[PDB]
DNA sequence: AGACGGCTGGCACGACTTTTGCAATCGCAGCCCT
DNA sequence: AGGGCTGATCGTGCAAAAGTCGTGCCAGCCGTCT
């Protein structure tokens, strides 16, 4: 069925169309990949697809790629336990093994080791089970999700990403409307975050928006799309002031030393 | 302080202990040794129970000193896993042997499970419990018109005013637990 | 850190387990049980 | 033991090589790019091998645990510092005449290389703290994406591996080389896709873009062919969806 | 409620910073700092935790430096059972340490970028990344940081990914330099003189010469508070110093003969 | 002179507890079975 | 004359299925003022 978007911080410009395309793509479980910028709704899109985890039993599995340290990461792929490692314990299967059928959210880190990604890809392509040992991989389907945070065919040229892994990945991409692109509900989602901030503050009432402030908001380079906008929103909210003035100063650059 | 008089003492018969080694019969010595091993295991079991009880009791009295001093109204949310983590108490032997321990303190006589109070929500990093809620609700119903007792909604308002935020559902439920007539049933002609 | 060799106990069940189960009981429950047990042993006081 | 035959005369000769080799258990290589389907052909040989009822199951060379390499082909028997269990042998020990396609051989450790170089020795399976080795006949087969001589000039794999190279590695024709049943392959792939797409049929169809796809990079013979097929189909998903203006450019900026 | 301990923060900007902290105290968001060296920052962080006055312990206190192997701070999100070798049951720790609390980020800049990414991944959603096969689990706790590291500099360096850097942007604090603070410095100097006279319970606070305070000013004073505390005991080290005022402050522990 | 209204307790689900039900293979070497 | 085979000892948990609370939630009911 359909679940209410707990957040729909969406862009009427084309993230409306982007969300529509996502909805159209949603029903199948084939390869799922996205694309976006530093902090550019991409987690929010992950939530979008997780709601689009159709029907029920959407097992949300997160693959925080730059995690897993160095060593046992290999096990985190496949599965620990038996008597294998320096310990012995019950079958904690690999993270992919732990979730059967689940949604496989890729963290778009781009792992340094192509072979480690390839080993995940071989398990990702199909699961034949590990009847020999939990050290191996098993017989599991899963919904899978990818996204982009960098230049894909460049890295293909840059040799950063293996072509075979790339060929299996990105069957259907999902690019994102940047802050330099989406720019749609800037004032709209701006006051949305403002109301959220007031309610969090249990605040009396929104003082408003300054025309100078709105002009700056239009002029903002917005180095971060989604959050950094909300970040500066929080910045001004904490900056705060009398209800007499609707908005005061610019919260775009909190880093700057306080006056 | 552990009730040492209420703490039994297991003594081994030393005359039998001196009357078995000299036994030129192996069967008597073997039976005596087995009995000694069993008795030692039993005495060690009782002593370990006593010692773990003392340690966990120190941990709880530290946790429930506010419950010990101010009372059940100021009874903090106390749990075994939190107490075990706080006092490094047994992870499972404690969960086993925790049954049936009683204490006499300035508050009165309290059970072992009576020391541990449930968990209730409190904003601003504060924390809340169950026995606290019971005593507070008793006071709030006391702080009602003799003709008209405090409503479960009124009790919820009082709890939220205290920062407990019990809400009307738990308020009515705990008033049922407190076993008192609420407003529309405790209503009396003035 | 990684995996290789190295690394290395156990508890007891039944008799030690029964002794431990005796302690989860009540105080006077332990006292009457102790009396009943001491009814047998010729090497205890 | 078959699939959507690429339907190629080259494919015919490659299948001929496979069939000629079919009874033989000689170790075998392959140099196939993604979408080649050489693995599928390899396993097709495995089922169609002389050991039809044989235990034939691969294990990615990239798989092995950093230290468990000995525990990779052999399997734990006694001790090993586990202090318990560790009485299970290796899947490679679990082979015995069966098949484990040496996929991912393009990347295994030079350490892994030499340990296998021992495995290339005839028989003699040694396990941890062992008594007597096991001379366990097992069928060997592999495929790579790159050039064995290229690695050799790099010295990437030891020439011991080249010795390990035993059967003539047939190679999949390139996409530009294959160019065999592109419309037909599209037809079968789209039959399957519409089955998955659950749409009735491709009323649009058309074939001008089929020839346009004949002018395509096709990096993956089946990796991209069907991949782009589904990409375009899903972008369409309509009955009247023809071979016109359907692009394979999921990375590229569409309009 | 609970009152934070006295700190000699006589700088007017320091009072302003305290006030900013006070406003933030009801708030609950990230709290970063410029980490002035020899400057007692996490003491202010404690005053914050103290200002929150949260029930139980929300004032976690652990740095990054000792987390030499990645595994250590990795185990700030600990291990559950049997991942690697289980040396003890429920290797989890330092995470529930502020069960309903906050995190003090010390030596944060030294942390691994992979470690940093893991931390940030924890930040928003809160998922429990426990090593070994299991399910995550959130907790309503916070975090806070204080480091001499220049954040714009590291962003240029890209030492940590920018996502986390912004994710931390909720409260900054540039502590004044030790060479920046002078009047508060002498104030705390007398304060530490008295505090030592108390804790050691020596009969008499000797005092210090005007020359003594002046020369201590002529001292490098790299740490306004950390160096001062060492100097305090350094003069307290001298025997009979308490009876009469002396300018004998032991700078170099290696100084001898 | 029937609806408001809070009672007020029945009903509910998970969330914290919890109680019981669980002992071995050693180790040789002599004795028993074959 | 050779194989089986034997246990004398081998002791602070847990885990597992179950239960049970907290809190909510809901449905009728009575005092009454309409
Ligand atoms: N409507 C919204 N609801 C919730 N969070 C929002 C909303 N709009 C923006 N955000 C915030 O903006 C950010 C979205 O970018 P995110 O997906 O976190 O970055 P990245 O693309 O680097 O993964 C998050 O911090 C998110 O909380
Ligand atoms: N003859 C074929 N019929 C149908 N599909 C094929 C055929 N050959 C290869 N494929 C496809 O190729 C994919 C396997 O990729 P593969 O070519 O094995 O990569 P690599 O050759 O690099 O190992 C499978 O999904 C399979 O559907
Ligand atoms: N008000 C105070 N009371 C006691 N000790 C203090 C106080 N302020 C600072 N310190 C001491 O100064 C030392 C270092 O302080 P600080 O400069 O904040 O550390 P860092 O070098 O990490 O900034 C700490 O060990 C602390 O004990
Ligand atoms: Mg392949
Ligand atoms: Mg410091």
């Amino acid at each position: 069925m359909a679940e209410y978007k707990d957040n729909l911080l969406g862009e009427a410009n084309s993230f409306l169309e982007v969300l529509e395309q996502v909805s159209h793509l949603a029903p199948l479980d084939k390869p799922v990949l996205i694309i976006g910028e530093r902090g550019t709704g991409k987690e929010l899109i992950a939530s979008r697809l997780h709601y689009l985890s159709s029907r029920w039993q959407g097992p949300f599995i997160s693959l925080n790629c730059a995690a897993l340290n160095e060593n046992l990461l290999d096990s985190e792929l496949f599965g620990h336990e038996a008597g294998a490692f320096t310990g012995a314990q019950k079958r904690h299967p690999g993270r992919f093994e732990r979730a059967d059928g689940g949604t496989l959210f890729l963290d778009e880190l781009a792992t340094a080791p192509m072979m480690v990604q390839e080993k995940l890809l071989r398990v990702i392509e199909y699961g034949e089970l590990e009847r020999v040992g939990g050290s191996q991989p098993l017989q599991v389907n899963v919904r899978l999700v990818c996204a982009t945070n960098a230049d894909l065919p460049a890295m293909v040229n840059e040799g950063t990403f293996r072509a075979d892994l790339l060929d299996r990945l990105a069957f259907d991409v999902v690019q994102l409307p940047p802050l330099r692109e989406r720019e749609s509900d800037i004032m709209l989602m701006a006051e949305y975050f403002a109301i959220q901030m007031c309610r969090e503050i249990k605040l009396p009432l929104f003082p408003g928006f300054t025309e100078r402030a709105r002009e700056t908001l239009l002029n903002y380079r917005w180095p971060g799309n989604i959050r950094e906008l909300k970040n500066v929103v929080e910045r001004s909210v904490y900056r705060h002031g009398t209800s007499d003035y609707p908005l005061d100063d610019i919260i775009i650059d909190p880093f700057k030393r306080r006056p | 302080e552990l009730n040492a008089d209420s703490i039994p003492r297991l003594k081994i018969n030393q005359q039998y202990a001196a009357m078995g080694n000299s036994a030129r019969n192996d069967a008597d010595g073997q039976f005596i040794r087995s009995n000694l091993q069993e008795a030692r295991w039993l005495i060690k079991s009782l002593e370990s129970r006593n010692d773990t009880l003392l340690r966990v009791s120190r941990c709880i009295v530290e946790q429930q000193q506010a419950f010990f001093e101010q009372g059940e109204e100021y009874m903090k949310p106390m749990v075994l896993a939190d107490i075990a983590q706080a006092v490094e108490m047994h992870e499972s032997t404690i969960s086993r042997v925790t049954t049936q321990k009683y204490l006499h303190s300035p508050r009165g006589i309290f059970e072992l499970k009576y020391f541990f109070s449930s968990h209730v929500n409190t904003e601003g990093g504060g924390e809340a419990s169950s026995t606290a809620i019971r005593a507070l609700v008793k006071k709030l119903i006391a702080a009602e018109n003799p003709a008209k007792p405090l409503s479960d909604s009124k009790l919820t308002s009082m709890l939220s005013e205290q920062g407990i935020m019990v809400a009307r559902r738990t308020v009515a439920k705990y008033r049922e637990s407190l076993s008192i007539p609420p407003s529309n049933q405790r209503k009396q002609l003035v | 850190m990684k995996q290789g060799l190295q690394l290395r106990s156990l508890a007891m069940t039944p008799q030690l387990q029964q002794a431990i189960r005796l302690l989860q009981l009540s105080t006077l429950e332990l006292q009457q049980e102790l009396q009943q047990a001491l009814e047998s042993n010729p090497l205890l006081e």
